[PDB]
């Protein structure tokens, strides 16, 4: 868990160096993107709910995976896979503000395939939900916040495939 | 919270795997799809009323 | 011990690569290391005793356990002694080694 | 050869034939 | 069924490599199933294949190798 | 059935019946068992039957499943591998029977009226016949095939 | 952990459907066989250290595994031996009673190999040891309770082995 | 199902069945042809009892099929009455059960997420199971109704 | 890698006895079972690639697995999932010929959970897959031919559980 | 075995059993029967058999038992013919599996590094077996004889 | 055969034959005049198996003979009961060995090059050699059938 | 193994002269035709199995060789010999892409005689094979693409006669 | 490496035709010596030693090659010697079985004449001792076991001369 202040800081200490100039320039890129990171983060948290009934109403409704036999079927599925969508528009959330993915393979992508392969969840339908969840939100956010949500999004789906 | 004795909250994704997906423990959703299990329409048909 | 095979090497008409390549088909070599264990772990300790090195990328993994898997131990062996590595390392008088 | 037993049928140290014989030298009362 | 055959193999590979030598020019039974990827590999290397002769094959038959 | 033939046969001749008409009695009274051996061969195995037998005939007439053709569309195939279930349990009450007045005189008297009103080729339902004799007669013994057989190619027969 | 009646039932909603005249006559198979079931877990209830000790006195009584060297040697393995041997006879009842051996590859079958490959305990004398009780409660309950007895005791030396 | 919940209460306690949960066993298992009349009642009628309850129901709560509620449109009615009927099949299963297992374990854990999730009010989804139960109840004998009211009851009180 | 036979001699030489009562019907039951044996590996070995593809036709086709994102979705994923699955029917065959589930826990289920988790391949699937293989096999060489094909399966399948 | 031999030699070769080989299980299968004869026959008088080779064996080759020899003495007299009660149990072990694999791989691969190491003559052992086999094969019918006479003629030509 | 193969088998090993290898070879010795009497119920009969064969599956398969198939024409179809020649040649060739090494030393190792490289559907080969075992195991006894028809199986497996 | 350029410096260089006109005219000469050898060479990966079975079938096919007793018999033959062809059409390709036919004897050429001449292989029907197949792909790719593969088809027949 | 039914086959395949009635007759003499290979097959692996060092006493030992400068002098020669005799009286057991000599001349006097040549090794003498191994184990199965296995060390003898 390190954001990009924390990883240029561990980098330079790693070294043993003081903080140079290509050090400087990063966190001045950071310190610069840092505030419309935060307006993406308000008004992502304002929009949880709806972005995560947009995502399945545009990817998991009405297709087999919500009919009997699907693993979203019962109650149960449904209450755990908006759980687990919540969950992936969070952490994306906390990842953007970061600014470093690291929050995302150390809190979610960690055991994420073994205990999906366990339960027999479907690995392809989940991300389709990740990547309709992705496209609603940069629609919500703009052009160059939903880019900077979507690199996140898309670690997540890399990691889970 | 003392009224209670402990009992077993959490499994790893290792234990569970191994108790739910065994053969006699195992439904038949899980994984993979199961399609749906009608009559043949010609029996359907081939019967003595609608 | 298999015997034709030690008076076919110590004649000379055998080359010795083909001595590693008919012993490593032969029935004692299948006992000792290619009945205990699965092809994934029978094909590294084929690498360690045919080549002298484990295998060094999962692109070697692919294509070997593929070998494997269309013709058995024989056709194992047979695309391990005859590769540019056991010809370049080996060639056709020296033991294979660590 | 005539002293010899199959291993099989020869005692062992949890069979309790050793001790078979101080259990049919003792005397139980009635 | 089986291949005496007779090549010569120089490496191009030992001045880079600094290996000790093995010596060229053999004259070796290959069995006929593998003296396929035998002779390819021999093409591999450069080396040129001196003399190939059927030992043990009695050719023409369908079975009995 | 074969009782009934040889009652009405001597019936209309104003006589019993005749030794050899018993004996004949006799043999299929006999013959019953392995009779209701082939029915059996043929009732618990129709799925299989059925769908082969609109298979081959689909893949040797394609014509009637094409459009333009009667059998055209999903309920209209439904109908025709429902009309070859009514043939072979036809097959099976013949098989029983011991000969072809239950076949014949339920499914087979009007069959060119009802078909020429159906607008239906009545070749490709002999062949639907002859698909579903090849997987019956695969499926058994050889006198059992024969005799299942003898059923088939009568109904074959009444087609053309 | 499912009877007769909670598999019929899942597999009914796992299709979607409603209880069709199939499922009927397997409840109507599980509500007939009910009574049995009831009467002879009773009777295996009333002499559980009886079937145990009988079976011990079968089979692992007088060889080489109480004899030193053996498994079974110490008081504290015979202990846990006995206690072994009335968990499978325990959970063979309760397989009996639902109807269903879905309980034993759950809570019996499920670490057991490795569970006694680790601890070095032979898979073949415990086999031989339920087959004894098997046969012992068998001789108990009669012949058909007995043999649906013995189906649950086959699926523990099956899973077993 | 009663044997389940039995088998696990007697198994968390380490212990065997005690006998008054055996002859609980006894008595569901003796009861179960009533249970099984009461599925049959309930299967067999699905129909008039989905389209009499929504009838009742939009009647009752009409906003929720006005423009702006969640059951809006052909589509959406359709599916209201198929979460009607899967709600119903619910009811047979717990009737059958002889206890609310099957009901709660598999429609009525995580209802509250699933219908905040698609916007839905719950309350009309109790009146839909209130006009379902009383459908249902109108159906029936007097104790049929009333062991087929409890899992009724148990599904609306779940709701809420 | 033992059948019944070496399993028999090797407990009685375990024990170091002659070959006994117990031990001779043992071998009877197995000389009993060996050509039911051999004439189902023979139809099984007339029918291995049509008996995989009916088992991916019932299991993973026209799921998720075979979709973009599916284990299953590549043609180097696709071959290397028909070489799995014709492993497992092979070496089905081979125990159901021993008698003897040795040779699937020495080289098929030694490696084999620890392989699937590397690699990210799902568990639950390829069990649903061999599960239908067996029900594939059970339909094709009959009643109790099928039955000893599936205990070798069960096998399989509850070691990759 | 027989079987776990077939089974390696196709697993090797990455195919299935050949049909030769499964006729060859067949008929050891068949055969079995006959074999559990012949191992009731080496079982049941196991006493004369080695009773009868030590007597003839120490007739013939007395230095061993002659002091400086290995087998001197009341224990060592004892161990020597528990060594011959051990190779007929292998000899029966192999008449029942059909194939000298229990044989050899339970008490042949390091016998000349045993019998090295403890100081015997292997020769006399060969001489042992020899006078067993004689026992055995004077025990029996003709084929019985000569079908154990091939498993203690492997025994003795695996010892040189 | 089966000499040949245990004479191998026995040669990598650097053994003689073991014991239950030689009771093989003489089963196979004693069981050859069966052997031989099949050889000549498959060799006598070839026209009516070929012909009969060959009618069954164009009737099963009839794409490979109408035009766009393989076995289009004249000189096709007869080059097509050639090939089914060829392969009832080699069962009567494996038949007499003992064993499938003359079938697949022959005609089953590089089947699927030759015939993609003429264009051939191999499923249709397949049920070629299908009809085939159909039309042999229906002119024999029942072990002579068994015993027959583990060669066909031989064949349709290395099919596919 | 040497194309156009490579012999051309191999001759400079054992002059040890630089590269005077001349070389530069065969440089010149290679660096025009070398687009036409990229297109034939592209046009000949296209279609590798359509032009080895169309010289079986112009020349092999139902002659003597593939009747019994010749040595194209058996399904082992024929493969081998589709393999073999295989190997004339692609090395006649890559010597094609040189512009020179070292390769054509250096690992073609090198042992086929005496292999031919061993294992029983007609030579004179490989070379009417090797030259219906120069034919049909003369007719593939036009005259002077068809004219630069067959003068090393040629090659290639001239050091097997 | 063939038998003679593997003889048989070959030649009525390189006919292309059916067996006809010699080679059904061909195949029932070999069918009816069948038995007598085996007996004597047995017998000769019962004595392999005995007939070995019987042949060595008979010929090789008390002569000049046993005597220094000999070519069967030191222990590594007797036991090189040794080893020749044993593949030599294996070998002829083989043929013996198969009822056909292709297994000599394919795996014993392939390079046999050219090895015995440069190691120095007399042939004549070893001729001699095959000669008395072969009146050894003739006296050993009695007569016509004795010319049946005869015939193919005369083939071995006249091979290496
Ligand atoms: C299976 C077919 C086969 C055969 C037969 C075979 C023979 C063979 N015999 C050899 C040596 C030998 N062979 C002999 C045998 C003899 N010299 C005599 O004086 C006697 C007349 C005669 C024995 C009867 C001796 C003495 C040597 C050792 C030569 C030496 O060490 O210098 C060698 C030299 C390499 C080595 O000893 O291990 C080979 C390869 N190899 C084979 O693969
Ligand atoms: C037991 C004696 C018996 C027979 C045979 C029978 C036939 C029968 N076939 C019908 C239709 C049909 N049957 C077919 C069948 C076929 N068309 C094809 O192309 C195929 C060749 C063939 C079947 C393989 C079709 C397509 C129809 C629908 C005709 C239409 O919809 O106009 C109908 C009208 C709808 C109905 O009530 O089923 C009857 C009554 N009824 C009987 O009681
Ligand atoms: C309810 C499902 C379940 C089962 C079955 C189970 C078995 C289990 N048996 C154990 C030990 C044991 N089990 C045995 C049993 C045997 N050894 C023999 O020689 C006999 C053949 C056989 C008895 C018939 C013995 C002797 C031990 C003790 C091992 C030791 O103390 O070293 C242990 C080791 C820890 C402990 O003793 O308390 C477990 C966890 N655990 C479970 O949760
Ligand atoms: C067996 C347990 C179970 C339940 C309950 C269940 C409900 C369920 N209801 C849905 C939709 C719905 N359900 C309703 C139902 C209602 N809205 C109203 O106003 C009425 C009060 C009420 C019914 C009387 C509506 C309107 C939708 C569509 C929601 C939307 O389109 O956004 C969907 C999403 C589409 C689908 O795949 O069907 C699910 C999964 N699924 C289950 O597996
Ligand atoms: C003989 C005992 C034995 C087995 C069983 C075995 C399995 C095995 N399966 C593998 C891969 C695989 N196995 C699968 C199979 C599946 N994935 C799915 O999605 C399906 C659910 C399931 C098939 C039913 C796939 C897709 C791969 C390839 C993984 C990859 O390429 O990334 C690999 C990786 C290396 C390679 O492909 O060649 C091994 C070693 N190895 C052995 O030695
Ligand atoms: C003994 C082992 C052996 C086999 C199998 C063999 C096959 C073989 N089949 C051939 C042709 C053929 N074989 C077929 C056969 C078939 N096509 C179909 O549609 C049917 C499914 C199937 C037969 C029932 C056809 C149509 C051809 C002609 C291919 C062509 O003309 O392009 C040819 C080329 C012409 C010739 O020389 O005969 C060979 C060599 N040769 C052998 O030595
Ligand atoms: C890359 C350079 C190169 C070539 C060309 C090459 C050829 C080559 N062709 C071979 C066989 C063969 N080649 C043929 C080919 C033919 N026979 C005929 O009747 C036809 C006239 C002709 C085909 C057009 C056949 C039939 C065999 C198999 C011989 C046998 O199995 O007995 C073999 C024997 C070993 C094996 O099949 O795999 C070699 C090494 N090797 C090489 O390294």
């Amino acid at each position: 868990m390190q954001d990009a202040i924390t990883s240029v800081i561990n980098s330079a200490d790693v070294q043993g160096k003081y903080l140079d100039g290509s050090a400087m320039d990063k966190l001045k890129a950071y310190f610069t993107t840092g505030a419309l990171r935060v307006r993406a983060a308000s008004t992502i948290s304002a929009n949880a709910a709806a972005i995560v009934k947009e995502a399945v109403a545009k990817s998991l409704l009405y297709s087999d995976v919500t009919r009997p036999g699907g693993n979203m079927y019962t109650t149960r599925r449904y209450a755990a896979c908006i759980r687990d969508l919540d969950y992936y528009l969070r952490y994306a959330t906390y990842a953007m503000l970061a600014g470093d993915p690291s929050i995302l393979d150390e809190r979610v992508l960690n055991g994420l395939k073994e205990t999906y392969n366990s339960l027999g969840v479907p690995v392809g339908s989940t991300v389709q939900a990740i990547q309709a969840m992705k496209e609603v939100t940069a629609g919500l956010v703009g052009a160059d916040a939903g880019r900077e949500m979507g690199v996140y999004f898309d670690y997540i789906c890399s990691g889970l495939s | 919270g003392e009224d209670t004795v402990p009992y077993e909250r959490y499994l790893t994704p290792g234990g569970y795997s191994l108790r739910q997906t065994r053969p006699g423990a195992l439904r038949e959703d899980v994984g993979v799809k199961v399609k749906v299990e009608k009559t043949a329409r010609f029996i359907e048909l081939g019967t003595s009323s609608t | 011990s298999i015997s034709y095979l030690e008076s076919q090497v110590k004649s000379g008409d055998i080359s010795m690569k083909e001595f590693v390549r008919r012993l490593a088909k032969s029935p004692l070599y299948r006992k000792q290391f290619f009945e205990p264990f699965i092809n994934s772990r029978a094909l590294e300790l084929a690498f360690r005793h045919i080549l002298g090195r484990g295998p060094s990328s999962r692109e070697e993994v692919q294509e070997y356990f593929a070998i494997v898997s269309s013709g058995g131990l024989a056709a194992l062996v047979d695309a391990l002694v005859d590769s540019q590595e056991y010809a370049d390392y080996f060639g056709e008088e020296t033991v294979p080694y660590l | 050869v005539r002293r010899f037993r199959t291993p099989d049928r020869v005692p062992q140290a949890g069979d309790p034939a050793l001790f078979l014989n101080m259990a049919r030298s003792a005397q139980i009362p009635k | 069924r089986m291949f005496k055959i007779t090549a010569c193999v120089p490496s191009q590979s030992r001045i880079r490599t600094q290996r000790e030598l093995q010596n060229t020019y053999f004259t070796k039974l290959v069995p006929y199933d593998n003296w396929f990827r035998e002779q390819q590999r021999i093409m591999k290397m450069g080396g040129k294949i001196v003399k190939v002769q059927l030992a043990t094959g009695k050719p023409g038959t369908n079975t009995g190798l | 059935s074969i009782v009934t033939k040889s009652i009405v046969n001597a019936d209309a001749e104003a006589r019993y019946l005749s030794p050899g008409e018993l004996d004949r009695i006799k043999a299929f009274v006999t013959s019953g068992e392995s009779r209701l051996r082939i029915a059996e061969t043929l009732t618990g195995s129709r799925e299989r039957i059925i769908k082969s037998a609109g298979d081959a005939l689909f893949q040797k007439r394609p014509d009637v499943v094409s459009p333009g053709g009667n059998a055209y569309g999903e309920e209209m195939t439904a109908t025709c591998l429902r009309d070859m279930d009514y043939y072979l349990r036809l097959i099976t009450y013949g098989v029983v029977a011991g000969d072809v007045t239950p076949i014949e005189e339920i499914g087979l008297v009007g069959v060119r009226e009802m078909y020429k009103s159906l607008g239906t080729p009545v070749d490709a339902v002999a062949q639907a016949v002859r698909e579903m004799k090849a997987v019956a007669t695969g499926m058994m013994s050889g006198d059992d095939a024969a005799e299942a057989g003898a059923y088939f190619d009568y109904v074959i027969g009444a087609m053309e």
